[PDB]
């Protein structure tokens, strides 16, 4: 084993379904091991120092990103607008690639595409070219939606609903009796933008930096009751002391080129974007866009 | 939590009455409290957008 990133899967070999399991590996010079990985599910998770494996989103949570915020780094966002007491929705037509439409795709006094046609690049054209930004959309297209932010009741401070609860009709219409009339949802399918950093914060039993600290922290030192300090600074002796953490020069060249960026040198510790950035490779190579090593 | 808060806080709601801190998450602007409220439930607060006063 050498130093540096390294992309890989199982071939199908490891479940009867024959389902392919993708994996990242960083491999330093010295200091401890860092593995993500995807289980049947598609959900991902994280294994530090080779250890047992813990939901991805732990790790990020314990660089100080909130729920929100690790959903802004891993999904682009469709918004709905309430407006003349109907449901609108913010048109990116290229979204709309691949899909067949569920309702007439009409704006302008204009029907582009009808309820049953397939859509087109032509459509998309068209769409494009009249700058129509904004259709209006059945209620019901609503549901299933993931609500990509926290959204308060202003007038109480009460949370009414959470970022990354699944939107209902229920839920629209609080939203909209609070005085939201605009909500932002993420943009996933089920083929080359699959929701596995939604659905792996579903399974993650942590809320907030210190608690993913400590579960860290837990599953590091077993038999250690912990404190505020020690699962502080065992998490930043992991990757990003230089005490303790070195991936070399011939290792952080190797890193950085394999995520095509264009410098050589750099540092012989981790940063947030090293990790986010392998994490968002593998999430590509799961989405079919790219290939392992 | 370095909110202002404290778990088992006895705390008063404008709206949703008297109630006690049951949990708490987050820090900074993100901090939140879940309140159990005698007559009204549970509910989960952002601190920083809710006038509690102390009881």
């Amino acid at each position: 084993d050498s130093p540096g990133v390294f992309f890989d899967s199982d071939k199908g070999k490891t479940h009867s379904s024959g389902k392919v399991l993708y994996n990242a590996r960083i491999i330093p010079y010295r200091g401890s091991w860092l593995d993500f990985e995807f289980d049947p599910k598609d959900n991902l998770f994280v294994r530090i120092d080779r250890r047992r494996k813990l939901p991805a989103t732990i790790i990020l949570r314990a660089l100080n990103y909130t729920t929100e915020q690790i959903l802004d780094l891993f999904f682009e966002k469709v918004i709905f607008e309430i407006r003349d007491n109907k449901l609108q929705m913010e048109l990116v037509p290229e979204r709309l690639r691949g899909e067949t439409a569920s309702f007439d795709i009409e704006a302008n006094g204009k029907v582009y595409v009808e309820k049953g046609r397939r859509i087109t690049a032509r459509h998309i054209r068209q769409l494009e070219k009249d700058d129509v930004k904004l259709i209006e959309v059945p209620v019901e297209y609503i549901a299933g939606k993931v609500v990509a932010k926290d959204y308060i009741d202003e007038s109480t401070g009460e949370l009414i609903c959470a970022a990354n609860m699944e939107l209902s009709l229920d839920l629209l219409a609080k939203l909209s009796q609070s005085g939201h009339k605009r909500i932002e949802t993420l943009f996933t399918n089920d083929l080359d933008h699959g929701p596995y950093i939604s659905e792996t914060l579903r399974v993650d039993p942590t809320n907030d930096r210190l608690s993913a600290l400590v579960e860290i922290y837990r599953m590091m030192r077993p038999g250690e009751p912990p404190t505020r300090e020690a699962a502080e600074s065992l998490f930043e002796n992991l990757f990003f002391s230089e005490d303790r953490y070195d991936l070399s020069a011939v290792g952080r060249m190797k890193f950085n080129r394999s995520l095509l960026r264009e410098e050589i040198e750099g540092s012989g510790i981790l940063s947030k974007d090293d990790i986010i950035d392998v994490m968002k490779k593998l999430i590509d190579i799961r989405n079919g866009k790219g290939e392992v090593d | 939590n370095d909110s202002g808060y404290k778990l088992g806080q006895r705390v008063r709601h404008a709206k949703f009455g008297e109630g006690t801190i049951v949990n708490m998450e987050g820090s900074g602007e993100h901090s939140r409290l879940q309140v159990a409220f005698q007559g009204q439930g549970i509910k989960w607060l952002v601190a920083a957008y809710a006038r509690l006063e102390s009881v």
